[PDB]
């Protein structure tokens, strides 16, 4: 059973992907001779944790832990997609459209403000080969395009921007214009990322699969004012499938 | 010992004439009330929305069921005539005993007859005229009921096909409904009293308050005033003047904010949408404009990050997005079809808009309350051309002046009447200053 | 000498160096909750998404702000009208992103100010006066619950009402003026006949008493010494101050009646600030001011500017520039 | 005109003040 | 080394003509016969390596190739730019009037 | 529009609303009858 | 420097509201 | 500067020929544009969609063209998209869609004519204030 | 988190509470003219 609008608003259950009952350990089997979507993928993060920067060389910083300051707006959800058979059975979910980004921002000890753009925008993800049957112990890995934070119309407090406001910092008239190059030119960056998703529930007589997933991304580069950190998301997920 | 300005003051302890006094006024506001639809009904023109046309007393018929069909169409006007012509030949009754008992009859009634005489001090006739007004507002509440239930019904704004009036048939008794209203936050999302959304929560309500107010008539009939109440108040003319104006102060604010959310009733199809309606069509709009073109409106960055269209709520619900994420508490019968449970659903967004949502949204986007006080409508820097401002608007500007000089009235007729009880309103004796006999401070 | 009557005794007491009451037991702490947090929060609080963009405002004096640009800075646009208090936020981190101080201090500081006004009724019982100086405050007050409650009530959002912060104010009352064209607008014209007219009265009143104050010092003595704390006689002659301003103007022109004198010091501004208070309360129904745009034409139909169009360019570039992120749909609608 | 009408009722009420003053009445 | 892009970009062809790889949608409306249907098929089917890859797309009527043909002077293809394309920004660039 | 046996009305019913108004003025022509007594 | 010198003033402030309220020349009478 | 005929004189039709209105017809077409078009074309924009406008030079370019007296009755009629391809009375106010937009009802086919003159001479009065938004106000 | 929420509720529950039993005991009696 489904509940209504009514029921859920305001507990912020619609930030949470479907759950399956943890009964559902069946197997899904893929006819090569057929092609199937994927109706519904929802991602719904748990952890975010941040690169740290370690001062020397040759130490490499951890994963440390953050706090979320943005509330139940986190989770990627309506995703669709094709799913295909490739020549040697591996499966490949290619995203179409969806609700595939979520601004984010955590604060890491110390305070410092961490924003990213969570999202698996244009993800192209892939399971071994000769699958033949979804399982619990199916792996999808592939990676997904990151785009800058801000789109190109985006000003900043003092009206300078990339297809609009102001090239200059015109509060200065007169200064040296070379030290403020980095603040006054925007740029658009475009990365990428890492996603595994990792079935642990298969519903054979639905099509529903749930499980775990780890993606790997840049954080927000402040239209190229400062350096990206580097940052590890988990959560869990839910997907759907369907003969198309 | 009062001026020419504070001229009604005499009237104090003369019954009669302060009997009159009060008959004439109600007559004052049953004439405005008959003249008014009268003068609304000459000008108004049916093919126009009500609320292109500087109406406010036709919508609150129209929503009684009256000579409006499906979707809010007016179909005849003779009701509206029949409204305004016996309010209107009423008030000459009403003039007849006003200026008859301010004027030709007795002075003072406590004289010609012990019941309706009256002392203000008295706490026990006071008491009863109290009993006897609570019956009559019971009786009225139950009035509304006995419309909606056994006389034709109430124009529902929700009623599938656009609205329509709707006899109601299973009123809400429930007490955890009703009176749960009571306790739900006015913050937004909640909304108190306000965010009532059906006509069966309506007539349940009005049941209640109807059995409550001839309850409580009887009572205060039957029944005198407890020690704690009798310390606790002041028993005089002015003290009741007071207590009344606080409770219509109270009363004017939520009637405005009534007016300002609510478009159950006071239904958006005759009083125009709300400002969060208007605000919320708009982004409809745009979000159909935009996919028509060939957008992928739930996957489209906005320049913050932010979706162009469609955001999360702060608990997570899909909602539409710009500045308009504050509105997303609004619920309205042209949107309501695009709710899934996780808010809005973009397979129903791509799919299974339908045109007269288009036009829904449009007209209310163009109309929404704004508006210069000399009726230009829209944003303060528009041009001249459209010749509107929201009903909405008038009818919550009008009532929060109102409101707040009542609330003010209630301060200085309560601080004069606690001073009056205790004998220094008109100022400090000074053969016996308190502060005098006090000890200094420092 | 029952402990409720003791402590009921206290509380009513004329003798405590500063009056509690029953309406100061709702003052005192709503007042301390309020100024403490404000307190902390200019000083210290981290930047706040006050327009609900993922676009934080820095407030505070350790955040790179001074006295005169530092806020307390209105709760985030998300939220809109909902209800903000800290047990709802997953932790103080994010209680502080989303502008949670804003909403504890207006709302704690707009109950202990209704309580302030009540509190001035009640000790003027207490000391045998007369009731309605909490009349007089209730303009001020109304003033208050009208930029930080009803424009935002009407908006929908705590986002736009008022920065607790001296240039957050006058973003508020530029954009304001974009949106609404309060300059136009005639309650705001009354607002500042309210609040010039006092200026002037204030300066006349106390310019024609000091003008007659009767000879009681020598020249090297401030002449307040003249005067005595309570003394019964008046210390000026207000018949000299009559025929001095009577003749300035007119006879009739002139009070000597000094409590009608008073009243009216009272009632203009009082009056002209209710009005003030109504029109930021009116326009928050956006039932804004007079629009001219374009009202002068001629034989052909040609624009003819006036004054007011000149207003109107000015009022655009306000709109154009205001919360410049925010908007991704043509119409400011609120 | 509406201004015919109009003059007739703004007429009436300072003609019922008028008639008291002059024939000496409760005023 | 820094540049602006969309600056860069205002100094080739893409300053002159519509742009079939970047232009907003808006801009078929100064041509006739083009905006919004064709001009809604012409940038779900971008990107195009050449002016004269539009022609192949699949479901043109007879009528429809023709006023493509009447207008290709008016076209022009450059480099996709992720900032002209990114954010839905083909569908709306935020400019209205 | 008003029913057409009262169309001749029309006039009169534009200027009613405003006469609740008039009794305001009233009050005050008397009292300057009486002398602001 | 410029954070503490704006805090400093503002204490300074509060502490002569407290003298001025507690430790005020008492008004006496004629 | 007066209203003369020069002004006054719009085309009938796409062959160019034209028709001249009186001062009359001109104020009965601001009157009529004012009660049935002007809450989304306020200036000669569209409010509910910016992207096209009331110019006479984007009328020109509409499938069937637009600057004509003919093509705009014809639009209040049966308006289309802008390249002609698919009719739009189910959301756009016209005569075979008075069903929905009941402000179109009791348009006479003449009232039609005053709008349809109204919005050609105005461009000629206002020049780029007329569509163009608030740039010009 | 939850903790503060109900010291916060009893908090104020104890002032309102103070204020309207404060009003009940015989407000109108404490002046300094006539005491009833
Ligand atoms: C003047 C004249 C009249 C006289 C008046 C009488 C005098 C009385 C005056 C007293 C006023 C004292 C000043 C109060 C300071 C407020 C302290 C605070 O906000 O303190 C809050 C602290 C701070 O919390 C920390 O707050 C942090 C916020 O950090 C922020 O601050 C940092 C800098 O500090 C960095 O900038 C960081 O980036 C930034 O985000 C993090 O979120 C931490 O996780 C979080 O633990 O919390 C805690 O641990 C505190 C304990 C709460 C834990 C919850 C358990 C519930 C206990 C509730 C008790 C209720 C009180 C009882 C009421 C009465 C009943 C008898
Ligand atoms: C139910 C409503 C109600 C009732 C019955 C009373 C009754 C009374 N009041 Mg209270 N009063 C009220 C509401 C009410 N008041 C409100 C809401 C306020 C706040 C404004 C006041 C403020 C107030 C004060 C300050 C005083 C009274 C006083 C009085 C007494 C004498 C009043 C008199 O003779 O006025 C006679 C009428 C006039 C002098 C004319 C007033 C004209 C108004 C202000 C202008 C209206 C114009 C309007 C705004 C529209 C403009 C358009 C243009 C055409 C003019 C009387 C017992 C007096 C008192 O305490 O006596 C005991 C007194 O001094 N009243
Ligand atoms: C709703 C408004 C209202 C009402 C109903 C009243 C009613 C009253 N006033 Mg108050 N008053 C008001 C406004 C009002 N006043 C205002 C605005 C002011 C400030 C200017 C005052 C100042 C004032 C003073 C100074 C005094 C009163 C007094 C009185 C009472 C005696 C009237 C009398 O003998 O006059 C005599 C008047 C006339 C003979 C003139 C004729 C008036 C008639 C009734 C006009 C009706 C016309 C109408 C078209 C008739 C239709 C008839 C048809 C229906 C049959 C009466 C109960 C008096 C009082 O309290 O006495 C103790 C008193 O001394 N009033
Ligand atoms: C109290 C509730 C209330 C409300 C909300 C309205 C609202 C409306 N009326 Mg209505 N009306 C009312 C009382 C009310 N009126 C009263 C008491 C009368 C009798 C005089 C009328 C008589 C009336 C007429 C004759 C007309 C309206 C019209 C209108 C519309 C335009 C008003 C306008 O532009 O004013 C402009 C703004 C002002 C006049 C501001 C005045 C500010 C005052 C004087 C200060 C108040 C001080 C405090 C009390 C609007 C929907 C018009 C309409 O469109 O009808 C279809 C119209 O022709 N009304
Ligand atoms: C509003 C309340 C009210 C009050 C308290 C009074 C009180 C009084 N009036 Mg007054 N009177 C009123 C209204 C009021 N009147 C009205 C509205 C008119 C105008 C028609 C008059 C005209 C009037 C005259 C001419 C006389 C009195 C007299 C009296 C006294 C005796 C009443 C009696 O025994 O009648 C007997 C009681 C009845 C006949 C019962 C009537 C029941 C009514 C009709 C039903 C209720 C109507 C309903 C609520 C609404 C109408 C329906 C509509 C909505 C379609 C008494 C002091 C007399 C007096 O003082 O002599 C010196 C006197 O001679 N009155
Ligand atoms: C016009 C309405 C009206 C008025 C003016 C009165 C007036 C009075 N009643 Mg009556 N009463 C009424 C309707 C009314 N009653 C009805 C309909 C009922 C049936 C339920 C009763 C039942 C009733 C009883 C059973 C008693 C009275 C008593 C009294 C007296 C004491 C009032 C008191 O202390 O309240 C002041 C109120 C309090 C001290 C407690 C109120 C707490 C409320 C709920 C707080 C809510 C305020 C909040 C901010 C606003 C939102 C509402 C919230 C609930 C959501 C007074 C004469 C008392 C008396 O002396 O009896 C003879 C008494 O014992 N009344
Ligand atoms: C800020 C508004 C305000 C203020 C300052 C006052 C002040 C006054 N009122 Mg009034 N009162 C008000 C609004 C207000 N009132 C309203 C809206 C009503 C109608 C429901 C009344 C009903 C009323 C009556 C029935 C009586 C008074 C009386 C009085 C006087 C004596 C003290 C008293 O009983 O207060 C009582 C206090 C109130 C009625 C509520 C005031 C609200 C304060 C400002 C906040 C209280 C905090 C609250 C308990 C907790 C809320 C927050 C929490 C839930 C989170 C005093 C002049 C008494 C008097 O002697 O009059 C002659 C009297 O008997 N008042
Ligand atoms: C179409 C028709 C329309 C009709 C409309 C009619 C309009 C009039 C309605 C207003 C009536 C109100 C009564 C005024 C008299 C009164 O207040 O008495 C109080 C005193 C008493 O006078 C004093 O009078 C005393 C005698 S006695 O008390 O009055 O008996 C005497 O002692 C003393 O010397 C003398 O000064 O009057 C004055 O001193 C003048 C004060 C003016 C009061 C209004 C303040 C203006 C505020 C507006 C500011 C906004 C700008 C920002
Ligand atoms: C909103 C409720 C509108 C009303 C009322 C009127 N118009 Fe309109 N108009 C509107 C839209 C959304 C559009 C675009 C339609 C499309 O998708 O192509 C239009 C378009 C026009 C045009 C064509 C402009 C062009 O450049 O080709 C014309 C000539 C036009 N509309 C005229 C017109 C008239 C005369 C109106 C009053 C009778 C009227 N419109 C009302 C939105 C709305
Ligand atoms: C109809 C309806 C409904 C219902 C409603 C109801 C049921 C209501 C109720 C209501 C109520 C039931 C109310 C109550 C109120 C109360 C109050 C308002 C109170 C007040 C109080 C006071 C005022 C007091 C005070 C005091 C003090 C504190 C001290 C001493 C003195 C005094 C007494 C002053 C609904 C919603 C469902 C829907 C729609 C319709
Ligand atoms: C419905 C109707 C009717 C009825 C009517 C009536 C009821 C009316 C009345 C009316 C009235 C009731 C009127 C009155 C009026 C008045 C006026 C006209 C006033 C004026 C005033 C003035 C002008 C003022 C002045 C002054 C003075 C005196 C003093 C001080 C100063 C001043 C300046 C203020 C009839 C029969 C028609 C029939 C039909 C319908
Ligand atoms: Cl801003
Ligand atoms: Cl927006
Ligand atoms: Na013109």
């Amino acid at each position: 059973q489904t509940l209504t609008y009514d029921d859920i608003v305001g507990t912020g259950l619609a930030n949470k992907c479907p759950t399956l009952d943890d009964t559902a350990r069946g197997a899904y089997p893929i006819d090569s001779s057929q092609t199937y979507r994927i109706a519904r993928l929802c991602l719904q993060p748990t952890t975010f944790l941040v690169k740290e920067e370690p001062k020397n060389k040759r130490q490499e910083a951890e994963f440390v832990p953050t706090k979320l300051v943005t509330r139940e707006t986190t989770s990627l959800d309506q995703i669709q997609g094709e799913l295909k058979v490739n020549s040697d059975g591996s499966l490949t979910f290619v995203e179409e459209d969806g609700i595939d980004f979520q601004p984010v921002t955590v604060q890491m000890a110390g305070g410092e403000r961490i924003p990213l753009l969570f999202t698996v925008k244009n993800l192209v993800a892939s399971t071994q080969p000769n699958v033949t049957s979804i399982t619990t112990s199916t792996d999808f890995k592939g990676e997904f395009n990151v785009p800058s934070y801000r789109t190109a119309n985006f000003l900043d407090p003092k009206g300078r921007g990339l297809a609009s406001g102001y090239d200059s910092a015109i509060a200065l008239p007169q200064a040296k214009e070379e030290e403020l190059a980095r603040a006054n030119v925007k740029r658009f960056s475009l990365t990428k990322g890492q996603i595994s998703l990792n079935v642990a529930k298969v519903d054979g007589r639905t099509g529903e699969i749930a499980g775990t997933f780890e993606s790997e991304q840049l954080s927000d580069d402040d239209m190229g004012a400062h350096e990206p950190h580097e940052v590890k998301i988990q959560g869990v997920f839910y997907a759907s499938i369907e003969p198309a | 010992g009062f001026a020419w300005w504070a001229g009604n003051a005499r009237l104090i302890n003369l019954s009669g004439k302060l009997l009159g006094a009060h008959v004439a006024h109600a007559g004052l506001i049953v004439f405005w009330a008959g003249a008014m639809t009268l003068f609304e009904l000459a000008h108004f023109i049916p093919e126009k929305p009500m609320y292109e046309q500087g109406l406010i007393l036709i919508p609150h018929i129209a929503t009684l069921g009256w000579g409006v069909g499906p979707g809010g169409e007016v179909v005849d006007t003779f009701p509206f005539f029949v409204v305004g012509v016996v309010h209107l030949i009423s008030s000459a009754v009403l003039g007849f005993g006003g200026v008859y008992h301010a004027i030709r009859g007795p002075e003072t009634l406590e004289e010609y007859s012990s019941f309706f005489g009256y002392d203000w001090k008295d706490k026990n006739k006071m008491t009863t005229i109290l009993g006897f007004h609570l019956i009559v507002l019971g009786i009225g509440a139950l009035l509304l009921v006995a419309k909606a239930m056994f006389f034709g019904g109430l124009y529902d704004t929700w009623a599938p096909g656009g609205g329509d009036v709707r006899v109601i048939t299973n009123p809400t008794l429930d007490p955890r409904v009703i009176f749960g209203y009571l306790l739900k936050s006015p913050f937004g999302g909640e909304g108190w009293i306000v965010s009532v959304n059906n006509l069966e929560d309506v007539v349940g309500g009005h049941i209640w308050i109807g059995l409550i107010c001839i309850a409580g008539g009887i009572w205060h009939i039957l029944t005198t005033p407890f020690g704690w109440a009798r310390r606790a108040f002041i028993w005089s003319g002015e003290a009741y003047l007071s207590y009344s104006l606080g409770a219509l102060s109270m009363m004017g604010f939520i009637a405005t904010c009534f007016v300002w959310f609510n478009n159950t009733v006071y239904p958006s199809e005759f009083y125009g949408p709300t400002g969060p309606e208007a605000s919320q069509a708009q982004a409809m709009t745009f979000l159909i404009r935009d996919q028509k073109l060939g957008a992928n409106v739930g996957s489209a960055q906005g320049p913050t990050g932010l979706g162009k269209y469609l955001m999360r709520s702060p608990t997570g619900e899909i909602i539409f997005g710009g500045e308009t994420m504050r509105f997303w508490d609004f619920r309205g019968p042209w949107l309501e079809p695009l709710r899934g449970p996780n808010g809005l659903d973009l397979n129903k967004i791509k799919n299974d808009i339908q045109p007269w949502q288009e036009r829904r949204a449009a007209e209310y986007m163009t109309h929404a309350p704004l508006g210069s006080l000399n009726s230009v409508g829209g944003v303060a820097t528009e041009i001249n051309s459209v010749n509107f401002v929201s009903p909405r608007s008038w009818l919550a500007t009008s009532h929060f002046v109102l409101a707040f000089f009542f609330l003010v009235g209630h301060l200085w007729h309560a601080g004069r009447a606690r001073a009056a009880a205790a004998g220094f309103e008109k100022g400090i004796d000074r053969e016996s200053e308190p502060v005098l006999s006090m000890p200094s401070l420092d | 000498a029952n402990l409720w009557e003791r402590f009921c005794n206290w509380v009513t007491s004329t003798d405590n160096r500063l009056y509690v009451g029953w309406f100061g037991v709702i003052m005192i702490p709503t007042l301390l909750a309020a100024t403490i947090c404000f307190v902390i929060a200019f000083i210290a609080a981290p930047p706040v998404d006050i327009d609900g963009i993922r676009e934080p405002v820095s407030g505070s004096l350790l955040y790179g702000n001074n006295i005169i640009t530092g806020a307390v800075v209105p709760s985030s646009n998300a939220i809109g009208l909902h209800f903000y208090p800290i047990w709802e936020a997953a932790s103080l981190d994010e209680w502080l992103y989303n502008g949670g101080p804003y909403q504890l201090i207006i709302f704690h500081f707009l109950l202990g100010a209704s309580c302030y006004m009540g509190r001035q009724w009640e000790l003027s019982y207490r000391l045998g006066m007369r009731p309605w100086i909490c009349v007089a405050y209730s303009a001020p007050l109304a003033s208050a619950f009208a930029v930080f409650l009803i424009y935002p009530i009407g908006q929908g959002s705590f986002s736009d009402g008022m920065p607790l912060g001296i240039s957050g104010t006058f973003n508020f009352m530029i954009v304001f003026q974009a949106e609404h064209n309060i300059l136009m607008h005639p309650f705001h014209q009354l607002g500042v006949a309210g609040v010039f007219g006092g200026a002037l009265f204030c300066a006349m009143h106390g310019s024609l008493v000091t003008s007659s104050l009767i000879r009681e010092t020598t020249e090297t003595e401030s002449a307040n010494y003249g005067y005595k704390f309570g003394q019964e006689e008046e210390t000026y002659n207000i018949v000299a101050a009559h025929g001095y301003f009577g003749r300035l103007i007119f006879q009739y022109a002139s009070f000597n009646n000094s409590r009608s004198l008073h009243f009216f010091l009272a009632a203009w501004p009082v009056v002209g600030v209710w009005f003030t208070a109504l029109g930021i309360s009116t326009m928050a129904f956006n039932l804004n001011g007079f629009n001219f745009n374009h009202s002068v034409i001629d034989a052909k139909g040609n624009v003819i500017n006036t004054w007011a169009d000149i207003i109107n360019r000015a009022n655009l570039g306000m709109e154009v520039m205001h919360e410049r992120n925010a908007h991704n749909f043509p119409l400011d609608l609120a | 005109a509406q201004l015919t009408m109009i003059a007739m009722i703004g007429i009436a009420g300072p003609m019922i003040i008028f008639l008291l003053a002059v024939r000496r009445g409760n005023l | 080394e820094l540049v602006n892009v969309v600056d860069e970009k205002l100094g080739t062809a893409y300053g002159e003509k519509i742009d079939l790889n970047n232009t907003n949608i808006a801009a078929f409306i100064q041509y006739r016969g083009l905006y919004p249907t064709l001009a809604k098929l012409i940038v779900k089917n971008a990107p195009y390596e050449s002016v004269e890859d539009v022609l192949n797309i699949p479901g043109l009527t007879e009528r429809q190739k023709q006023i493509l043909r009447e207008n290709l002077e008016h076209f022009t293809v450059t480099e996709v730019e992720t900032a002209l394309v990114e954010g839905g920004d083909r569908y709306n660039n935020g400019l209205y009037k | 529009k008003l029913p057409e046996a009262y169309a001749i009305f029309d006039p009169l019913v534009d200027v009613l609303p405003v006469i609740p108004v008039l009794f305001l003025a009233l009050a005050f022509v008397w009292q300057a009858a009486v002398g602001f007594r | 420097m410029e954070t503490i010198t704006y805090v400093f003033i503002f204490a300074c402030i509060i502490a002569l509201f407290f003298f001025a309220i507690f430790f005020r020349e008492p008004p006496r009478i004629t | 500067a007066e209203l003369t005929p020069e002004v006054l004189t719009v085309p009938l039709n796409s062959e160019g020929k034209t028709i001249t209105l009186t001062e009359k017809q001109y104020l009965e077409g601001k009157r009529l544009f004012q009660y049935a078009c002007a809450s989304c074309h306020v200036g000669g924009i569209t409010k509910t969609n910016p992207s096209l406008d009331l110019r006479t030079e984007t009328l020109a370019l509409a499938t069937p063209p637009r600057d004509n007296i003919e093509g705009l009755v014809d639009y209040m009629k049966n308006p289309t998209t802008y390249d002609g391809e698919q009719e739009i009375a189910e959301v756009h106010p016209s005569l075979r869609s008075a069903d929905i937009f009941p402000k179109m009802r009791n348009l006479t086919e003449k009232d039609l004519v005053a709008i349809a003159g109204h919005i050609l001479v105005e461009p000629k009065i206002l020049g780029d204030k007329w569509g163009g938004g608030k740039v010009y106000y | 988190m939850e903790t503060l929420k109900i010291t916060v509720y009893i908090v104020v529950t104890f002032f309102v509470l103070l204020f309207v039993f404060g009003f009940l005991s015989g407000d109108p009696a404490r002046n300094p003219k006539r005491k009833d």
